[PDB]
RNA sequence: GGGGCUGAUUCUGGAUUCGACGGGAUUUGCGAAACCCAAGGUGCAUGCCGAGGGGCGGUUGGCCUCGUAAAAAGCCGCAAAAAAUAGUCGC
RNA sequence: UGCCUGGCGGCCGUAGCGCGGUGGUCCCACCUGACCCCAUGCCGAACUCAGAAGUGAAACGCCGUAGCGCCGAUGGUAGUGUGGGGUCUCCCCAUGCGAGAGUAGGGAACUGCCAGGCAA
RNA sequence: UCCUCCUAAAGAGUAACGGAGGAGCACGAAGGUUGGCUAAUCCUGGUCGGACAUCAGGAGGUUAGUGCAAUGGCAUAAGCCAGCUUGACUGCGAGCGUGACGGCGCGAGCAGGUGCGAAAGCAGGUCAUAGUGAUCCGGUGGUUCUGAAUGGAAGGGCCAUC
RNA sequence: CCGACUUACCAACCCGAUGCAAACUGCGAAUACCGGAGAAUGUUAUCACGGGAGACACACGGCGGGUGCUAACGUCCGUC
């Protein structure tokens, strides 16, 4: 509950000076992010699946959670039912602390850093991005992992447009290069 | 040549011609040559009154074909008997009501687009007629 | 919205009840309220009503629609029902979850001296 | 929300090694100490 | 190569609109379900549809997507 | 067609069985279904039989 | 004229031409083609014109050039363009 | 009685969409708070409870709106029951039945009960 | 031989060496119940990943799915997942549908016995329509029902079944 | 080579317009067949049970079609 408070008070009243909002209920508010780590080659061998999992495994409260394959594909080489991804939904109360984890710590932990995107949205004015590893986060240490492991991170809040999810990440410090 | 892309089925009935046209009168050009007897029209009669008739202007305006074959009609072969099986297809008619509008035409002079038609009514076996662009 | 997708669920007890052409026993579940009707098998008329939003009846409780609340009526109800003679009735779930207030809601409706 | 599958949690008390701090619930296991805060990452310049 | 077909299974309907049955008699032998239960009326292993009590067979159209109905009204 | 018959008999005292066909080839235990005895008009289990 | 069988060793499903070459991206470093912001450089320039073009004629319908007129580039045919480009054997 | 709301229906696209406005007293929705009731191939999103500070944003309801869907004659038209006829692979006439689509138009509903709130 | 559409002329039915396709199985779960849920396919964005994974948001509307061919239907889902079970139960069966006949089909409901749900309720197989052979002969288990002078037996009957 | 311009046209998806379908139907007749009510008329014309048969080679004409060449005193079904 730490950004929650600062989004409480200060983000409230920075928001209905930006964009006149008449009521409370229209500025918008982050709900989720989609912490998924589609690793993808797993389809031959579980292990590749299941350390994937292990390596996504310190963000969210417990285990790590699995996906299935959505239809059959000949080219990716999968059948219908198919453990393949890792993903996480984190909404809700603990995801708040995680974004000071990502937006403020783990940013000056990138290979030779430079920016994020600022035109990545899905029409709505939800912002996804992805980050190409894992290693920038705290709980990996590069000593029993093994993968460059990268994973899409999207942020879904209640934007009614695209500036306005451009503008609730502006409004916590986004790096927009 | 006219003959149906992609067709579904190879084998249909035979089947009667009743009625008068579902097409009424001059849509797409200025001038039309419409049918007045009732009967059928091979896909060879098209081309044959389609390259007659664009034969006396040569290229100028265009000619509006309202019709297409669509349906496979068979024939047994020579000495063969009766039945063994349906026979399979050799051309493509096309089932024709009276006041039918056949082809059209836009771009000509007026006399010269009546015997433009009038050629294509020789090639073409049912009697028919010129008709002008019709007024609302 | 969970209110109208609630309502395909709660037809096919709706189709059922009046197919079979029983007396139903119906719910409704607010924030702050909780309701209860009985509704006659003809499919129009309403024969008993007895919901917590009535001013006579919501102020023997602090906050209306919660567990103890939710009995306050149900036990009321049938009450009301076999004053009319009523001996028949089966509890319709009106899509919501035989779990929490409206299981509460039936608890009392089986204490008032209805079979269901 | 739900039971027991979401990558898995520990409380610590973390502190960048530059005089800036950062102490905030986190999910890493016993601890880290970090090496550079938001505010030594050289964007500004 | 052709010619191979089956015998047909005598579908549709077996009684009309008004006509009075008693319980268990076959109303409308169909495949799918193209008319549907309305009052005393019960759909069996194959849709066959079939009067559950005394009356007369009545045919009706009803529902958010019109869908037809045979009842039977006590008579 | 591959799915050859087999028998259910009953643990209980009749010789009678209950007959079906199961696919020995891809589920090789036997089966254990507690239908309706008719002699002993109760619940009883039945295995497998040839 | 018709019927059958054979029709890439799999004859019913999970190609891994181990290889330059052809397609796609990935990663790397940065290029007016992978680029924009006049600002750090920075005072006398650009476009319309006039002009003619390495030995030749032309040549981007635009380029090294011309402060109102006789000299200069990439390149086209020109042309220093190659040739038992595996053997072995003959007269 | 009226205005509303909520619940259950009759009819079920004249009844539905799109878009223009409105409502928070009440009700409804959003809402807040979540060990415990309970929920979960995951995180109180849904489901569940506890509350009701905020809100009418959104949903919903009503008002506007034919920008569309939708209903839609009359006459004519196609077909056809017979009865005859014709230059009888197709038509005509007598009577009898009568579209589909299209056309003028109509259309953004009505309806039944029950409980609350506010005005009389 | 069986199944589906059309030929078939709007009740059903209806032929030709007419037009087209499917079956000689699959499932103890892909069954029963309760709870819960809704697709196709696009483009928007997003690490390898791009056109195809995984993830998000919108369009869209069942063009999806339904063991398998067509037809009919299906969100109240008959589609999809979870939970617990074996109703894939026995003895009947008012009632009809259907073929010359043999034969087949649908069936609430009654008795006994079970599962699901709290409950009315549902279940005596799969969304439906193909996935099959009459009798004789003999096999196997149960049943004294009979059992040739008698005690039994053998052998038959019956019932289950090959 | 740049590389711009242009072009009959090859040319998708969306828009509007135009025709065809036994295996296309958001639309939809005549008649057909079933049920009920009624009256006139008909030597019960209705059906059941029993005794007896013959018949199961059809033909043309009419309309509805398959097939054929909408050819056949052709063939195969419907119906009079």
């Amino acid at each position: 509950a730490k950004l929650h408070d600062y989004y409480k008070d200060e983000v409230v009243k920075k928001l209905m000076t930006e964009f006149n909002y008449n009521s409370v209920m229209q500025v918008p508010r982050v709900e989720k992010i989609t912490l998924n780590m589609g690793v993808g080659e797993a389809i031959a061998d579980k292990k590749l699946l299941d350390n994937a999992a292990a390596d996504l495994a310190a963000i969210s409260g417990q285990k790590p959670l699995i996906t299935k394959a959505r239809k059959s594909v000949a080219g990716f080489k999968i059948r219908q039912g198919y453990p393949i991804g890792c993903k996480v939904t984190l909404r809700g109360e603990r995801m708040w602390e995680f974004f000071e984890r990502l937006i403020t710590i783990a940013v000056p932990r990138i290979r030779d850093f430079r920016g994020l995107s600022a035109k990545s949205f899905d029409g709505r004015g939800n912002y996804s991005m992805g980050v190409r590893e894992q290693i920038i986060f705290p709980e990996i240490d590069y000593d029993k992992v093994d993968r460059v492991r990268g994973l899409d991170i999207t942020i879904t809040t209640t934007a009614k447009s695209d500036e306005e999810g451009r503008a609730l990440l502006a409004a916590f410090d986004f790096p927009f290069r | 040549m006219l003959q149906p892309k992609r067709t579904k089925f190879r084998k249909m009935h035979k089947g009667r011609n009743r009625g008068l046209a579902q097409g009424t009168d001059v849509s797409f050009g200025s001038f039309g040559l419409k049918a007045v007897g009732r009967g059928r029209l091979t896909a060879r009669q098209i081309e044959a009154a389609r390259r007659a008739m664009t034969r006396a202007v040569k290229r100028q305006g265009k000619i509006w074909i309202r019709v297409f074959p669509d349906k496979p009609i068979t024939e047994k072969p020579l000495a063969v008997r009766m039945g063994k099986g349906k026979g399979n297809v050799e051309y493509w008619v096309a089932l024709i009501q009276p006041g039918k509008v056949l082809y059209e035409m836009d771009g000509v002079p007026e006399e010269l687009a009546r015997e433009a038609f009038k050629l294509a009514a020789a090639k073409l076996p049912i009697k028919t007629t010129f008709v002008t662009k019709t007024v609302m | 919205d969970k209110k109208s997708a609630r309502i395909r669920r709660a037809t096919r007890a709706r189709r059922k009840l009046q197919e079979l052409g029983a007396t139903r026993l119906v719910v409704h579940r607010t924030p702050r309220h909780i309701y209860a009707q009985v509704i006659a098998p003809n499919g129009s008329e309403v024969l008993v009503a007895a919901s917590t939003v009535e001013k006579a009846i919501a102020e023997q409780l602090k906050y209306t629609g919660n567990k103890d609340a939710a009995a306050a009526v149900g036990k009321a109800v049938a009450e009301r029902a076999l004053e009319k003679g009523i001996k028949d009735v089966s509890f319709d779930r009106s899509g919501f979850q035989y779990h929490g207030r409206v299981q509460a809601l039936a608890d009392a409706a089986r204490e008032a001296g209805l079979q269901f | 929300m739900k039971k027991d599958i979401h990558p898995k949690y520990e409380e610590i008390t973390a502190s960048c090694s530059c005089g800036n701090v950062m102490k905030i619930r986190s999910t890493v296991g016993h601890d880290l100490n970090l090496d550079v805060c938001s505010k030594c990452h050289p964007f500004f310049t | 190569r052709n010619g191979r077909d089956s015998e047909a299974k005598r579908l549709g309907v077996k009684r009309f609109g008004g006509e009075s049955v008693l319980a268990g008699s076959i109303i409308v032998r169909q495949r799918g379900t193209k008319f549907h239960a309305g009052a005393n009326v019960g759909c069996g292993r194959d849709h066959t549809l079939f009067a559950k009590a005394d009356g007369k067979v009545k045919f009706e159209v009803k529902g958010p997507k019109n869908r037809k109905f045979i009842s039977i009204e006590a008579e | 067609g591959i799915r050859e018959k087999i028998k259910l008999v009953s643990s209980a005292g009749t010789g009678h069985f209950y007959t079906t066909t199961k696919n020995k080839r891809t589920k090789p235990e036997k089966l254990e279904l507690k239908k309706f005895d008719p002699v002993v008009r109760q619940h009883v289990i039945y295995k497998e039989a040839k």
